[PDB]
């Protein structure tokens, strides 16, 4: 079975082009009701849903070792974003869809991973990305890779303006490669849903 | 647990000796233990 | 009277790998609890059977290509945790700090080449006790080998075997050693069809047997 | 084994595909709570020093394979050769505490001094990496496991003890630039 | 023979809060009885609950008053033990010995004023993440808050709850530390009718999941 | 009792380790386990 | 209070030979199995009663010969571990590195003539209490002994036997003793047919009830 | 087994003491053992 639908809240993303589902470090969350929040932590369904991001484009240039990062949470202007101004404490999962739409004629490899605590890897430890949660996109055989990971850090609930402890990162792990049939360049974008959100800390309204 | 290697009990409280755990999932053994093997497909041998 | 002790000589020095524990001096902590916190491992070979690393091939390359549709041999490398081609590899970088091995290790190959491009490979296990590696699949043939081709799934896995006099194998190598003392596992390219740009990517995975034993701190400090 | 890369699955094939018989393996040492369980160097020392395993030496045993975790937790014993008395104060303690007694203080006896400590971070684990800022590159403040003080600190040794880690992270051999093989001198006997 | 004892090197040195007890040197006395003496505490939080102590405002003032019946911060805080309008609560004198806590403070505010002063007041929590505390109820409002007036009942108490990343905080503040780690309580009067020299009487108490760990000894000796 | 860890026995005796009590209490516990708590009223959550 | 030690005078030095052990440092060590290796021996005596070996005569010859068919003292020997015609002698070898012994010798006499040659043996047992030993056979027929003759069974075994004042010998042998304290083994030779160049092999043995005691060790080192 | 007269258990453990034998004897023994005594013939005593 190639084809897989994932729902998030009122959205739906249908791949015919999968090699399934890789959970990282878990299948499931840690308690989110500990005793840093005092019982007044609540979840809000409506921030659980897919969001979008265009992560770069893959074209016969790069290089093995190329990478690209994406930091979580990132930017959002919708439901999830305002409670990040809203609340002063937040916890969430990432469910992470990345696709790389080219055609079956494109040769290549793009390493798909979630790493936590974010840090520059130097050119060794490149070869050793795949000691974090991952799957591959080869266009020979898929266009997408899918990732969940739960919530992970030091503190139970954290302040994401100030730590994210999520990292979305895509390596070039053999080039791109063109003929007369093949697409010359893959746009790779990113179609992520934050799972079992949880905020803590009603702040006061700016006005 | 780890390398510690005497026959005879600790003469001081575990409560001293250590700090105490409390409570509110080994997930490698499980990712390893759970690898396919063998092969795939027919075998003709 | 109270009880006479010999307090011997030679004894009680502190060696800092003892098995016997310090005195405490600050009692009653409990912890922040931390159950099930995800992620964790508790023997350092789950991690390196579950998660294969990359090899190096020439100019740090995690993989190999061939633009000749000939037979040809695509990597030869010494079948040694000290390898070059092992050197950025986790196994790699575990091993270092055990003296001795023993058991399977795990090849990965993954082909990476468009839907129109297809090959055949070979890979061979050659035991010390020749000079030099064969050069061509016909003389490779001889040695433990598996050949497989290209298609639907894009991995082959391999068991390098654990063939040696001794029962353990040291990890390093030494200066004099000049041929491997483990021998060599040659990869070839059978033919191709249409393959010029397209390669295969190579990873390495401790196999279940896999064991390294007597814990070392060789790094210069 | 045949399968798909691209899942990344764990495979783990075996020499029984070819005909050989997978042996028995036992893997006491690579077992994480045993191998981490050894006193290691600090090195960068002071006559006050907040006691942070970030300190031990990235290419030690223990160094390397700490840094080769993401997440961590341990109690710990410490050897300290110094001169005057020892003073110790738990995380989050004033640094001006290291100056009193009624706090851990060990009076000097040679050759020095060895005491097992808790963890006392405010945090349910540790980290060696830490992709944010703690204040209102380097790890928060928190992460430590207390300071001690002496009139001067010869040398500090630290061990963990019940250690427990989670994600794994990079961990690095030499590089090699023989083409071949790293090669350097192993014991063996004289004459 | 005898026992063969190592006598350890790193063991043995005096530690101040050693877990062992000396050897005894004057036995058999039998002490004046005093069972039942009155007023004994076990436990300093025993005490800490159940008597609340007085905060600390302009001037040395343990309340806040206002003349205009307008809305206005009557006062803000940090949540901190080392705040100064803690700086002479019990509750502060005994958390200056442990280096951290978690749990609840609980806040009592008695009104004073005479029977035709009435006045409606309102506390909020404001967790760290602003730049600064709200001035006015309408934006304390979108906080954790409590609202309440003045009647039969003078005294209105508070949980200022516990709310944190970490599971415990630090009983100190870090020169470091700009704005407060722990967030603010602000106090507002709503308004009042004829209460211009009429006070409000703060006090604070530990709440009953309140704890402090770790004890230290911090002061100038 | 106290600060003191030790899992073995002392090898003196009570009556010389310390002074023994003798006959002819909790106060704070028993005002702390006192105090009122909830609301007073009617509540409209 | 803790436990009161004498920390004895007189004990904890470290006596090379001690019936205690060190203190451990790096453990759980998994040895290569080594199952049934072959060619085990627990017991140096197993071996030295099992594998007789060669004694030494003039001109280091492990057997005596003669050239006249009449009766000869063909060799007499110290009965003494220190013998030089045991000197070569595993039994010897072995004896050195104990101070006393006592019981069984066993002598083994083995001809290599021709078929065509014949020969009759005579040895015997001659006990201290005589200045010099007998010459002939007819004065030794006195003593402990045995005669045979060569036939289909090539080899002849006779015990030395343990006779002594004292339980036990010493293995070594004094300057002060001019003749052995032990006593001599004397063989001769009663009378041949056509055997001038033959020759009788001769070899030594524990018998089943020898016995070395109180290790040392005493060569030049 | 060999040079060592403690009436007491070792305060270490075995695993620490020593190195652990695995599995997959006394030839001298038996060779001795199996030792002709005796004669051979007949006797006339």
């Amino acid at each position: 079975d190639r084809i897989l639908t994932t729902r998030n809240g009122h959205t739906t993303s249908t791949t015919q082009s999968s090699v399934g589902v890789t959970y990282g470090y878990s299948t499931q969350e840690d308690h989110v009701s500990g005793p840093n929040t005092s019982g007044l932590e609540t979840r809000v369904v409506q921030a659980e849903r897919f969001f979008k991001k265009h992560l770069f484009d893959w074209t016969p240039d790069k290089a093995f070792g190329h990478l690209e990062k994406l930091e979580l949470p990132t930017d959002h202007k919708g439901v999830y974003g305002h409670l990040v101004d809203s609340f002063a404490y937040m916890r969430n999962g990432w469910d992470v869809e990345v696709s790389a739409v080219g055609n079956q004629f494109n040769g290549g490899c793009l390493l798909v991973a979630m790493v936590p605590e974010w840090k520059e890897f130097t050119p060794r430890e490149k070869y050793q990305l795949t000691l974090f949660p991952h799957q591959f996109i080869s266009p020979r055989t898929n266009m997408t890779a899918h990732i969940v990971v739960p919530y992970l850090g030091v503190n139970r609930y954290d302040q994401y303006k100030k730590h994210k402890p999520w990292t979305l990162v895509v390596m070039v792990v053999s080039p791109l490669t063109t003929n007369t049939v093949s697409a010359g360049q893959i746009k790779v974008y990113a179609n992520i849903a934050p799972t079992h959100v949880h905020v803590a800390g009603e702040l006061p309204s700016k006005e | 647990s780890g390398n510690t290697g005497s026959i005879i009990n600790n003469y001081y409280m575990q409560q001293y000796q250590n700090s105490m755990d409390t409570q509110l999932n080994d997930w490698f053994s499980k990712l390893a233990s759970s690898a396919f093997s063998g092969l795939f497909g027919a075998l003709l041998a | 009277g109270i009880v006479p002790v010999a307090c011997s000589d030679g004894y009680g020095g502190l060696v800092t790998t003892d098995p016997k524990t310090a005195d405490p001096v600050y009692g009653m902590v409990y912890n922040p609890p931390r159950t099930n916190y995800p992620g964790r491992f508790t023997n350092l070979l789950d991690v390196a059977e579950a998660c294969p690393t990359f090899l190096c091939f020439d100019e740090g390359k995690p993989y190999v290509v061939t633009r000749t549709d000939e037979q040809r041999l695509l990597a030869k490398f010494d079948v040694s945790l000290a390898a070059k081609h092992m050197s950025n590899t986790y196994l790699s970088g575990i091993a270092q700090y055990y003296a001795q091995y023993s058991g399977t290790i795990n090849l990965h190959f993954m082909f990476t080449g468009s839907t129109d491009s297809k090959a055949r490979y070979m890979v061979a296990y050659v035991p010390p006790g020749v000079e030099t590696p064969p050069d061509t699949p016909e003389k490779a043939a001889h040695c433990i080998h598996a050949e497989w081709d290209t298609g639907l799934n894009s991995k082959f896995t391999f068991s390098i075997p654990y063939v040696s006099a001794a029962d353990y194998a040291y990890t390093a190598s030494d200066v004099a050693e000049t041929t491997n003392v483990q021998g060599w596992v040659c990869i070839y390219q059978i033919t191709h069809g249409k393959a010029e740009q397209d390669t295969l990517v190579v990873s390495v995975s401790a196999g279940k047997d896999f064991e390294l034993r007597l814990p070392i701190d060789p790094r210069s400090q | 084994t045949t399968t798909t890369g691209e899942s990344a699955d764990p495979v783990t094939t075996t020499v029984e595909n070819y005909g050989g018989e997978t042996q028995v393996q036992r893997r006491q040492h690579t077992d994480v709570t045993f191998i981490m369980d050894r006193f290691v160097k600090i090195q960068n020392l002071n006559p006050t020093h907040v006691i942070d395993l970030m300190q031990t030496h990235q290419h030690g045993l223990v160094g390397a394979l700490l840094r080769a975790a993401t997440y961590y937790f341990s109690d710990l014993e410490i050897v300290v050769r110094h001169d005057g008395n020892l003073t110790w104060v738990p995380n989050g303690a004033p640094e001006a505490a290291l100056s009193n007694t009624g706090n851990p203080t060990a009076y000097l006896k040679a050759p020095f001094t060895r005491l097992a400590l808790p963890y006392t971070a405010p945090h349910r684990v540790l980290a060696t990496v830490y992709n944010g800022t703690s204040k209102y590159a380097q790890l928060p403040a928190s992460f430590n496991f207390g300071a001690i003080q002496a009139t001067t600190i010869h040398e500090l040794l630290v061990r963990m003890k019940r250690a427990e880690l989670y994600c794994p992270r990079p961990l690095l051999a030499v590089e090699v630039s023989s083409q071949d093989r790293h090669k350097q001198k192993i014991i063996a006997p004289a004459k």
